[PDB]
């Protein structure tokens, strides 16, 4: 009995043009493109590349050679998995 | 930011109460399928590319730049040695030419 | 109030600009989401594996 | 119902890569406003004309 109180005084609300499903589709498409292509999909046609090789190039882009990744891939994957898992615990807490 | 793609240069033009930019960009085209490997083992040592990728056309192995297909013979000046052949997941046996 | 409708007509156009401003705000609100999210012309799919 | 775009799928694999063999030069435009009209209002004539 809150929206009707304002509606009965000539104060309406219009729905957004894009629904939630379309925004979810956009986000999923962006994630899939980033995972399977890297940055090539943002400058033309998408070109596939293995994820480890893409991570090696990303390390090379910040001044660290790729052999570091090719030798610490397992540790890096474990650290990334733990960091992602901690985000769920952080968000699910009452402290919003 | 300056056009879509890989920016090269821009040209300004004047408009009434405004301005118009002409962005020149670089767009790749006509891609092809290749087989790739992260490293190559020659004599118990792992070789990594310097500024390229490892590709194969089916029988042989080459090294080429990442933005334009230009195969070249794998040579000790194209690769650097770091480690052995039992720490890399996906290493491929091949030979490295000595110039 | 049928009389108030006639009385308010003596104040000129105090309703057209309000409606125009609100419509512009709504259009800008749609344009914001279109600019932020609609950045890809293709809908990619993740592999089954 | 509006369509978000064309469906596509990327052929991801353990060992596969795509390398372009040609390029295209593209020129695009972009328009940005800079300034607007300068206006002046005279109170005496507008409010109390003569
Ligand atoms: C993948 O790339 C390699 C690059 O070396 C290709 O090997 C080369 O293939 C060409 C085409 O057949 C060979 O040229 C031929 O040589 C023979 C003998 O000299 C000559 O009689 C023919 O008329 C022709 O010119 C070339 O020798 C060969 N090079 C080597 C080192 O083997 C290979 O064919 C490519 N594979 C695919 C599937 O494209
Ligand atoms: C690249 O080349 C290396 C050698 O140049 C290959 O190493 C191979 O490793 C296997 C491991 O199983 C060796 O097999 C051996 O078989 C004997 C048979 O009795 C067994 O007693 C040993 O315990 C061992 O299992 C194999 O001999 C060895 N190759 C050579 C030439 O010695 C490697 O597999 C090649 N490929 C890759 C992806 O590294
Ligand atoms: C990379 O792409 C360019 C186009 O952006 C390719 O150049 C094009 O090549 C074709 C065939 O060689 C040309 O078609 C022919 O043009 C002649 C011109 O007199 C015409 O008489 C023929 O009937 C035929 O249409 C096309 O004109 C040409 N485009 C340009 C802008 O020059 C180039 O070949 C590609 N590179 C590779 C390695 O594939
Ligand atoms: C590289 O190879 C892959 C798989 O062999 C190609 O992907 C296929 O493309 C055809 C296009 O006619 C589709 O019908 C298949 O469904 C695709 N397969 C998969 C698994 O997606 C890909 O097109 C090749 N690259 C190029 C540039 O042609
Ligand atoms: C190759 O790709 C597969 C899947 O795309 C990777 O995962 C393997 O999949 C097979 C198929 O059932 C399983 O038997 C393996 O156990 C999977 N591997 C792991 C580590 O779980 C696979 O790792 C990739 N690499 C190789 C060398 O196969």
């Amino acid at each position: 009995d809150l929206i009707c109180a304002q509606k009965f005084k000539g104060l309406t609300v219009l729905p957004p043009l894009l629904t939630d499903e379309m925004i979810a589709q956009y986000t999923s498409a962006l994630l899939a493109g980033t995972i399977t292509s890297g940055w090539t999909f943002g400058a033309g046609a998408a070109l596939q590349i293995p994820f480890a090789m893409q991570m090696a190039y990303r390390f090379n882009g910040i001044g660290v050679t790729q052999n570091v990744l090719y030798e610490n891939q397992k540790l890096i994957a474990n650290q990334f998995n733990s960091a992602i898992g901690k985000i769920q615990d952080s968000l699910s807490s009452t402290a919003s | 930011f300056c056009g879509k793609g890989y920016h090269l240069m821009s040209f300004p033009q004047s408009a009434p109460h405004g301005v118009v930019f002409l962005h020149v960009t670089y767009v790749p085209a006509q891609e092809k399928n290749f087989t790739t490997a992260p490293a190559i083992c020659h004599d118990g040592k792992a070789h990594f590319p310097r500024e390229g990728v490892f590709v194969s056309n089916g029988t042989h192995w080459f090294v080429t730049q990442r933005n334009f297909y230009e195969p070249q013979i794998i040579t000790t000046d194209n690769t650097f040695v770091s480690g052995n052949c039992d720490v890399v997941i996906g290493i491929v046996n091949n030979t490295v030419y000595d110039p | 109030s049928t009389e108030c409708s006639n009385l308010l007509l003596q104040y000129g156009s105090f309703c057209t600009q309000l409606k125009r401003a609100l419509t512009g705000i709504a259009v800008e609100q749609d344009k914001n989401t279109q600019e932020v999210f609609a950045q890809v012309k293709q809908i990619y799919k993740t592999p089954p594996i | 119902t509006m369509s978000l775009g064309a469906e596509n799928s990327v052929a991801y694999s353990n060992n596969s890569i795509a390398i372009p063999t040609n390029f295209t030069i593209s020129v695009t435009t972009e328009i940005l406003p800079v300034s607007m009209t300068k206006t002046s209002v005279d109170c005496t004539m507008y409010i109390c004309g003569d």
